[PDB]
């Protein structure tokens, strides 16, 4: 018998369970719903979604990113939760491929539902899918091309990858400008992978084509009252000291005297200590001083009298970015001026962006840190542009780390499906059917990509399959007109890491979901 | 059938005996026994589908909607939201099997359910449940003796780990991490063998750190003969890699000293203020100099430190890590061979730990940094780092690795093994059947019921793999009788042969003994209960 | 336990030496007090308040039996039946204030542990009746009959 | 003999040996931690030298207790009161075993 | 209100398209400052045409690219109709300001408001070599009562804070000083107490407190300062009664509770340099002003004005008056619209006709 | 559910023993005390308020007893014997 | 309720047997005080004040309201 359908009841109130058929039905329904929702936002001709929050603030979000779509949705189906977490982990690993991996997992689970309806034990499906995944991974690895040795070819590959990544997003309107921007921003990192060194500043107003990558750096902080607003040949000192009612860290210390004259003397001594600290800072021979913490009025006027800029309250990210872009050292003690390196830049001034004022660092020495100003017509446009630029930067950083690239436009999926079919044609049993379903899902990915553009997806997929079977391993979808073409010539390329991660994560999630034959829910809180 | 008694006296006066007796319920005798047997049968039938390599998983949802996909029987029953007392007994039996052995948490529940199912028919035939319990106990004694008889020994030596690898692979076969079967088994075996007291003593699990980070691939799970740390270097401009690091483990914050007793330092003049400021500055310089004098390259602190100490450490080419947890401090000290120092005044060269490589590791586009302290000389602590495509498979891999480590620990404690796949169950059932013939008639029924209940594991294994249960089990039993070979089981993987010795399906002997013992004791405890008094209040 | 000031007691430490020596001096003082109490020949100490850990340690060191009676009525009745005087300080008892008894021991009756002050003589200020029974109500009725 | 569950060991406990072939056991009712001397103790100083002396005096009190325990010849230390991490590491450095918050019974 | 951005953001619209249109109006206000209604109506008309375009069977991607092409052509046409303008031509500036104010409630007062706005913009920028206007350098002060005809263009600064030193007002040849410390009893950053164990000490405490306060006041006076502005202090008393009495007895105007955010504006206007410790309080850090007086607005309130400053800064203050609060808010919004129009004329100095001419030419 | 099981029906009271006898005798005594003062040539009259709104101002014991309503059945028996005495001989209703 | 699936209560064994004896004993105890020359009559009130003073056993059980079927057997007896 079963726990639910037993004369005696074994559960508390509100706790139930779903047996084999019911659990499989619910899991497949949830997975197919997630896949259908996330799809239609896939490929060059994919539309965006409106995420209207039901909360008190009612946040409005217009996005094309699949991970963000799946993140901000109330999900109660546990398999849908599995797919959502897959998408989030895929986003964490690499910037792109969230929609691709989610759709692939959904199609795999649809094929699994069909196979189960065809009276096939799920373990056979899992074994066949493991074999097919091995074959597809081997084929994709054998298909990778590396161009990191050649500088110009690697730069061209970076431009192609950035364009391919930005083709689906809202930035496809100015794809060329945004691709150049993203490639330059990534190349300025000099091999470092910290995207936190790249700051994206969203300023409302202006066309989306008004966005630009600043040649130096931009800071959104202020300057002291009596300090210069513009210096030339700056010698910058970046610090992390207090300089705000700075107390000696002996917490048990106190002033205990028997006259107010002594209190005044101690106050004067405190001010003298602050003045001595400011003098020690000035002994470094600096023009601009940047502190992570607050700067109070007395050190402010002390800097002003010396004609030294004092930018205050630049947070940890701010001081890290300034150190990266100028080459200075974040110092907290000033007893050894010769052990501290000072950042240098040609010009510091205040610029007027929108209705706000920012500090502009021009002619920086190192420059291994970028700021990108995004101009848009709506807040939603700015947010979506930032998300798209983040995706492009993530993919470009991954390509810089690992230079292996594969061709997009469904070419990789078609090659994987061809390899899987070749493997399945020489295997007895129903595992051959399982691998055929694997290939069907792999082919369904470019089928959905073509459907989103309104083309004859069936005919295009048949042509691509025939071309790949014949031997044309670089054939792919051409969305300029709606035909098939050479992805190498047309310059649609993707990072090998992204495609491999998509394939492996989709296979893993399909395998873990398929193994489930019973869903047991506790009483909700 | 409930509500206890209700008479209200034969004189018509009120008859109140037990507080709130009109809202309580009770069951007596055979009805209670049948209800217990039904509940246990339901639990066992639910659990039996998750048995063997072809066993399927259960998706468990807690109160907050969090989802765990698992095949571990103990976890499934622990997260399952039961109300029946016998179901709680089954859950506790599975937890007991997990605690003592670590594996076989699903077999015990199925065995107990089968035993109670046979006891149902025995009771229907008109046998006192105490007689059934005694027969079950003595049949279990016979089965345990047979298990000891048919056991085989293995080498737990470090030079040859192949039997250990096979045992770990057999343990991990039913889990989802079988896609990296041999790799996971080998890392588990190496982990257990590394952190173990050689002379058959205990394997201490606080020396094994299991960490799971999302991203990467499940194949990227690796064994680190050191410590993985969630922290990173304190100063952002500190170097990201130290070679031949001479660690300096400290539990003192790099701050001016502070007495624990309530205290007040009086400042009465300007000279006092100057002396206090000089004292603070000189304390910072002195602690940095004391750290540097030992020749250390890396400093590890537990309680964090402030800006002046951070910049002094950066300026003196001394990478440092702050806010390291106490267990992590202990693990680092054990692995690197250093000593935990409570203050800088006691820091010497001989208390410094040595690590071949200290590195900071990125995880893609996440900003999350973690620290690796590996390449130790004779590291007595080990760490397992698990990757995956989602957190759920990460948790499942964590519990599968725990199962493998527990199995290897059991092998270290006792090196005798028996061959699984239902071969041990079939041999025990045959031994019980031969013993029943010599026994007087009355206990024969109990012994035969015990044997038939033992035969459920091969039936479940065959049914889960798609084969016909009764035909396969009967054929295997006939083959075992025909040729003396207690290694013939259920070919779940369809490898062609039934000999589990050749197929390397290996289980710990003590695991099977504990399975049978715990199942028998719980079945007896349930069979001895003939009365329930629930509150029956339907409270909220 | 060592007595404390009634208004407010704070340990004002001004040097390291006083901080180091304070606990040692306090423990030495308590040990001296307990040894002075024991030097009078006393071997049973009955107190009406809590017992300090150090006091219990030093009493155990000198083989002294401790009884802690919370209720003042029991303390008064024990003083009547033994002949001792309830001293208000930890000073060693003078000869007249020291109580005497034929035997004091820890015993178990049924499942309850009791402390018995027993006189061998057929006399004394207070005599007790130990009532046994199979029910609390029965013993209460027997107590009413005794009254 | 006597057996009881392990009672919340602190950091540094895992370096203590877990087997002794003729140990001497120091049964104690002592809190071996850095703490205030008394709940009503107040320290009043007016010099940094006195501040350092007070800190060193607290450390010396704790280390004097630990050194007396070590020189008693015992190898296993049990206390009803908690035993801090400093004492645990001190005993680990001497190849000794410690356990705090042991139940009174 | 008549401002399109204000109307849109003041009412909750609850629809994603409407909220995006509100954001569009906000962005137009940020970049331009006027035309916030025209842009929204243009977007609505474009989508209304998109309705029939989609119904005709056109994918909503050909429409977007065709709209981009039309936008580029329209930008070319608008640039073709544009006429070069330089900031030296005051007539064009006045005409632009009047056109901006034509659609507001202050259309009748335009003859006073538009020259005021043009002068305010030109005061805070250099007419040559300027690329943007920081409107935060123009401070708008709203005082209830009177007539919009009573709006003023004071070239100094207006402080809403009252004068604590009652009895001394309208000091001429002011030597203003801005201090950021407190004129009260001594207090150190670390906690401090004074212990008294003798009556002589207990009297000496008050005697030395008085001496310290008197020394502070005398050192302030010795620099020649006669107007004192005190920054607002929360932890410690900014101005004690004894300090106020000493300052009053030495003929010094005292104004306390100056906000921390207004320090930059005050220093840019007067020219004072803030002082945080009495050691650095010298004569060179004082701002010289011709007059610093407090004026009453016909019983509707009191304002402090400092008119006439040696080396005046690039800041101006506009005082807005009105019968009730609503017309005052609308007058402030309209003046802001005029200032934004002049700012947009400062950068990309090109001019076009209005009255629907450029847009009907665009249509043709 | 599980409605309680009873031998006799609900709301079925039962008294027994000395209490019943004492209650019956006390009810009879109270009934007697009601009209004790209406006997003899010096008897005082009583005013009775009918539920129908009428007023019965009388000295006869039988009328007084029949114009009141009682719940104790012993009082009912007393009223019945008063009516019997009135019907049989015509007077002596207070005396009986 | 359980595997029987009957919309009603059930009692088996000594539970029902005691109830039947208790119900039968209740009827007897009603009329045990009205036996023999030293017996005493009973007073019955019919919920509307109708009084029935009787000593006959049948009359007492006729007017009583009995619910238990075992009691009804004795009352009809
Ligand atoms: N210009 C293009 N031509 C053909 N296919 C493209 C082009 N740009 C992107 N694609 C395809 O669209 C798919 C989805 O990319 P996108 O929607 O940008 O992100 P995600 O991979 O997260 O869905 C990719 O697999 C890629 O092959
Ligand atoms: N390769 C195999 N071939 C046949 N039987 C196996 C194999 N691996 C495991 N089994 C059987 O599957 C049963 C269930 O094991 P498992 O699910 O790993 O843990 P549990 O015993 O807790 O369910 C074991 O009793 C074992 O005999
Ligand atoms: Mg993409
Ligand atoms: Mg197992
Ligand atoms: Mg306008
Ligand atoms: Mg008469």
């Amino acid at each position: 018998a079963s726990l639910s359908l037993a004369p005696v009841n074994i559960f508390k109130a509100g706790a139930d369970e779903e047996r084999a058929e019911t659990a499989r039905l619910t899991s497949f329904i949830g997975a197919i719903a997630i896949g259908d929702l996330v799809k239609s936002t896939l490929g060059p001709k994919g539309m965006d979604k409106i995420l209207l929050s039901s909360g008190r603030d009612a946040s409005l979000m217009v996005t094309n990113d699949g991970a963000t779509i799946l993140k901000n949705i109330g999900v109660d189906n546990p398999a849908a939760k599995v797919l959502v977490d897959m998408s989030r982990v895929q986003d964490d690993e690499v910037g792109d491929g969230t929609t691709s991996v989610t759709v692939l997992a959904a199609e795999l689970l649809r094929e699994a539902e069909s196979l189960i309806a065809k009276k096939i034990h799920p373990q056979t499906i899992i074994a066949g899918w493991r074999e097919a995944t091995k074959a597809a991974r081997e084929a994709l690895l054998s298909s990778a091309v590396d161009h990191g040795s050649d500088e110009v070819k690697f730069r061209q590959d970076l431009m192609n990858i950035a364009g391919t990544t930005l083709s689906s997003k809202l930035l496809t309107h100015h794809k060329d400008h945004f691709t150049k921007l993203a490639v330059e921003a990534v190349l300025r990192l000099k091999g470092s992978g910290n995207l936190e060194a790249i700051h994206i500043i969203k300023k409302l107003g202006g066309s989306l084509a008004d966005s630009y990558l600043d040649e130096g750096f931009l800071l959104d902080k202020k300057i002291g009252v009596n300090q210069p607003k513009r210096i030339e040949n700056a010698k910058i000192l970046i610090a992390n000291t207090g300089m705000d009612t700075d107390k000696i860290k002996i917490f048990g210390s106190r002033v205990r005297v028997d006259s107010t004259a002594k209190v005044a003397e101690i106050e004067h001594a405190e001010k003298e200590k602050m003045k001595e600290k400011v003098e020690r800072i000035l002994k470094h021979g600096i023009n601009c001083f940047i502190n992570r913490q607050l700067i109070y009025n007395y050190p402010e006027q002390l800097f002003g009298a010396a004609g030294v800029m004092a930018i205050e309250h630049a947070d940890f990210a701010g001081v890290e970015r300034l150190a990266l872009v100028t080459g200075g050292e974040i110092a907290s003690t000033f007893d050894h001026p010769e052990l501290v390196k000072l950042g240098s830049c040609k010009l510091i001034e205040e610029v007027m962006i929108g209705e706000d004022k920012l500090i502009h660092f021009s002619g920086v020495a190192l420059g291994e840190a970028c700021t990108i100003v995004l101009r848009g017509a709506t807040q939603q446009i700015l947010d979506e542009a930032e998300r798209s630029l983040h995706d492009a930067l993530c993919v470009l950083a991954q390509t810089v780390k690992d230079s292996r690239t594969v061709y997009g436009g469904g070419c990789s999926e078609m090659l994987m499906a061809h390899a899987v079919t070749q493997l399945a044609n020489r295997t007895p049993g129903k595992e051959a059917v399982a691998m055929e379903s694997y290939a069907k899902a792999l082919r369904m990915l470019p089928t959905i990509i073509a459907d989103n553009a309104g083309y004859d997806s069936a005919d295009l997929v048949a042509q691509l399959r025939a071309a790949h079977s014949e031997g044309n391993t670089t054939a792919g979808l051409d969305m300029r007109e709606g035909t098939i073409g050479d992805m190498a010539i047309l310059g649609i390329t993707e990072s090998f890491q992204v495609k491999r991660q998509v394939l492996l994560s989709a296979a893993e999630a399909a395998e873990v979901i398929l193994r489930v034959d019973n869903i047991i829910k506790a009483a909700p809180r | 059938a409930s509500m206890g008694t209700l008479a209200f006296d034969e004189y018509g006066r009120p008859f109140l005996i037990i507080k709130d007796q009109d809202r309580k319920s009770r069951l007596m005798g055979l009805e209670a026994l049948k209800s217990h047997i039904m509940a246990a049968k339901a639990v066992a039938n639910t659990m039996r589908t998750s048995l063997g390599p072809n066993g399927l998983d259960k998706m468990m949802v807690d109160k907050d909607g969090d989802v765990t996909v698992t095949n571990d029987g103990a976890t499934i029953l622990s997260m399952m939201d039961v109300d029946h007392q016998i179901a709680k007994l089954m859950v506790e039996l599975s937890k007991s099997q997990d605690d003592e052995i670590g594996d076989g948490t699903t077999g015990v529940v199925v065995l107990a359910g089968a035993l109670l199912e046979e006891a149902e028919q025995l009771l229907d035939r008109g046998i006192h449940p105490i007689r059934i319990a005694d027969g079950y106990e003595q049949a279990a004694r016979v089965a345990i003796e047979h298990l000891d008889k048919i056991s085989d020994s293995v080498l737990v030596d470090i030079k040859d780990t192949e039997p250990l690898i096979q045992t770990a692979k057999t343990t991990l076969g039913s889990k989802v991490v079988n896609s990296c079967h041999r790799q996971m088994a080998e890392i588990a075996v190496n982990a257990v063998l590394t952190v173990a007291d050689m002379e058959r003593r205990d394997v201490d699990f606080e020396l094994i750190k299991v960490e799971g980070k999302v991203g990467g691939r499940l194949e990227d799970t690796k064994l680190i003969k050191g410590v993985i740390v969630d922290k990173d270097f304190s100063h952002p401009q500190m170097p990201k890699k130290v070679e031949d690091a001479k660690i300096a483990i400290l539990t003192c914050p790099f701050e001016p000293p502070k007495p624990k007793t309530k205290h007040k330092l009086d400042v009465t003049s300007v000279e006092d203020y100057k002396a206090l400021q000089k004292y603070e500055k000189e304390k910072f310089e002195e602690m940095i100099q004391q750290i540097k004098e030992t020749g250390a390259n890396l400093a590890i602190c537990q309680w964090g430190f402030d800006d002046e100490a951070n910049h002094l450490l950066l300026q003196n080419n001394l990478p440092a890590v702050r806010w390291v947890g106490g267990p992590e401090i202990e693990l680092i000290a054990i692995a690197t061979g250093g000593r935990i120092v409570p203050r800088f005044s006691e820091l010497t060269a001989e208390k410094l730990g040595f690590a071949g490589l200290v590195q900071e590791i990125s995880f893609g586009t996440t900003k999350d940094k973690m620290l690796v302290i590996e390449q130790c000389k004779n590291s007595r602590a080990v760490t397992i780092f698990i990757r995956g495509g989602n957190k759920m498979i990460i948790e499942e891999a964590k519990r599968s690795l725990h199962d493998a480590l527990c199995v290897i620990r059991n092998l270290i404690r006792d090196n005798r093994v028996v061959y699984g796949g239902g071969a041990a169950e079939i041999s025990c059932a045959l031994a019980v059947s031969q013993e029943a013939d010599k026994c007087p008639t009355l206990e024969q029924y109990a012994m035969r019921a015990f044997a038939d209940a033992l035969e459920v594991i091969p039936m479940a294994l065959s049914e889960n793999s798609g084969m016909n249960p009764i035909q396969t089990m009967t054929e295997v039993r006939a083959r075992q009788v025909k040729e003396m070979n207690p290694a013939l089981g259920i070919d779940c993987l369809h490898k062609g042969t039934n000999d589990m010795k050749q197929q390397h399906v290996i289980e710990t002997l003590i695991g099977k003994k504990q399975q049978i013992s715990l199942a028998t004791q719980m079945v007896r405890m349930i069979l001895k209960i003939d009365d329930i008094r629930k509150p029956g209040e339907s409270e909220e | 336990d060592g007595m404390i000031t009634e208004t407010k007691g704070t340990v004002l430490i001004k040097t390291a030496e006083e901080l180091m020596n304070f606990s040692k001096g306090e423990e030495n003082l308590m040990d001296a007090q307990v040894k002075a109490i024991a030097d009078t020949g006393a071997n049973v100490v009955v107190t009406g308040g809590k017992v300090a850990d150090m006091a219990l340690h030093y009493a155990n060191k000198y083989n002294i039996m401790l009884v802690r009676l919370n209720s003042k009525w029991d303390l008064r009745r024990l003083c009547k039946t033994v002949g001792a005087t309830a001293l208000p300080r930890l000073t060693p008892p003078v000869l007249e204030e020291m109580g005497h008894c034929d035997s004091v021991y820890l015993s178990e009756v049924g499942d309850t542990q009791v402390v018995v002050f027993k006189h061998e003589k057929e006399d004394g200020a207070i005599s007790t009746i130990v009532l046994r029974g199979s029910t609390d109500n029965l013993m209460d009725d027997i107590e009413r009959a005794v009254d | 003999g006597v057996a009881f569950k392990k009672t919340f060991s602190y950091a540094g406990f895992e370096m203590q040996p877990k087997k002794y072939h003729n140990p001497k056991i120091a049964l104690l009712n002592v809190e071996l931690e850095l703490k205030a001397e008394k709940d009503n103790a107040e320290i009043r100083v007016h010099t940094v030298e006195d501040y350092q002396a007070i800190v060193d005096a607290e450390w010396n009190i704790l280390y004097d207790k630990l050194e007396k325990i070590h020189h008693s010849g015992a190898k296993v230390v049990l206390s009803k009161l908690p035993i801090g991490d400093v004492a645990t590491q001190y005993f680990a450095d001497r190849d000794m075993f410690c356990a705090g918050r042991v139940p009174e019974e | 209100t008549n401002d399109g951005a204000t109307i849109l953001k003041q009412m909750q619209v609850l629809h994603p398209a409407a909220r995006m249109l509100v954001e569009l109006s906000k962005a137009q206000d940020i970049e331009a400052g006027d035309g916030t209604t025209s842009v929204v109506i243009i977007a609505g008309s474009l989508l209304d045409s998109c309705t029939k375009l989609l119904q005709k069977g056109i994918h909503p991607t050909i429409i977007s690219e065709s709209f981009q092409k039309a936008l580029e052509k329209g930008i070319e046409i608008l640039t073709d109709m544009s006429r070069p303008v330089e900031l030296s031509d005051r007539e064009t500036l006045l005409n632009s300001a009047t056109t901006s104010l034509n659609s507001k409630v202050v259309s009748q007062y335009s003859s006073l408001l538009s020259p005021m706005s043009v002068n305010a913009v030109m005061k805070v920028i250099d007419p040559a070599t300027a690329t943007s206007v920081d409107l935060r350098d123009i401070k708008i002060v709203k005082k209830l009562g009177g007539t919009i005809d009573d709006c003023e263009l004071v070239e100094g600064l207006v402080l809403t804070q009252k004068v604590s030193n009652s009895g001394i007002t309208r000091v001429e040849k002011a030597k203003i000083g801005l201090i950021q410390f407190c004129l009260s009893a001594p207090k150190t950053d670390m906690d401090n107490q004074i212990v008294v164990s003798d009556y002589a000490q207990m009297d000496r405490v008050l005697r030395e407190e008085r001496a310290y306060i008197l020394n502070l006041v005398k050192q302030i006076k010795k620099t020649g300062c006669n107007v004192l502005l005190i920054q607002k202090s929360i932890l410690r008393d900014a101005l004690s009664d004894l300090a106020l009495h000493f300052l009053n007895k030495m003929k010094i105007m005292v104004i306390k509770d100056i906000e921390r955010e207004d320090i930059e504006f005050i220093c840019k206007t007067i020219g004072t340099k803030p002082v945080a410790h009495i050691d650095q309080f010298t004569a060179d850090m004082l701002g010289s002003a011709e007059l610093a007086e407090e004026v009453n607005l016909n019983g509707s309130g009191k304002l402090l004005k400092i008119t006439g400053c040696a080396s005046p800064g690039k800041t101006v203050t506009i005082v807005v008056r009105g019968s009730n609060k609503l017309v005052i808010e609308e007058a402030e919004r309209s003046i802001h619209d005029a200032l934004c129009v002049i700012r947009c004329l400062v950068k990309k100095r090109a001019l076009i006709a209005g009255g629907g001419a450029p847009e009907i030419e665009l249509a043709l | 559910g599980h409605r309680p099981v009873l031998v006799l029906s609900q709301n079925t009271k039962r008294e027994s023993g000395r209490k019943v006898q004492s209650g019956n005798i006390n009810a009879a005594k109270t009934i007697a005390d009601i009209i004790r003062t209406c006997l003899g040539p010096k008897s005082m009259m009583k005013m009775l308020l009918d539920p129908m709104g009428g007023i019965v101002m009388t000295n006869d014991g039988n009328a007084i007893l029949r114009e009141i309503q009682v719940q104790h059945p012993a009082a009912k028996s007393m009223i019945e014997i008063s009516r019997t005495q009135d019907e049989e001989v015509g007077d002596g209703t207070t005396s009986v | 309720e359980g595997p029987l699936s009957v919309f009603g209560d059930r009692s088996t064994g000594e539970t029902i047997r005691s109830q039947n004896v208790m119900a039968a004993a209740s009827i007897a105890n009603i009329v045990k005080s009205s036996l023999g020359p030293v017996g005493l009559d009973k007073m019955l009130v019919d919920d509307i004040g109708d009084v029935t003073i009787t000593n006959d056993g049948a009359t007492i059980l006729k007017l009583l309201e009995v619910e238990h079927p075992a009691a009804k057997v004795l009352c009809e007896l």
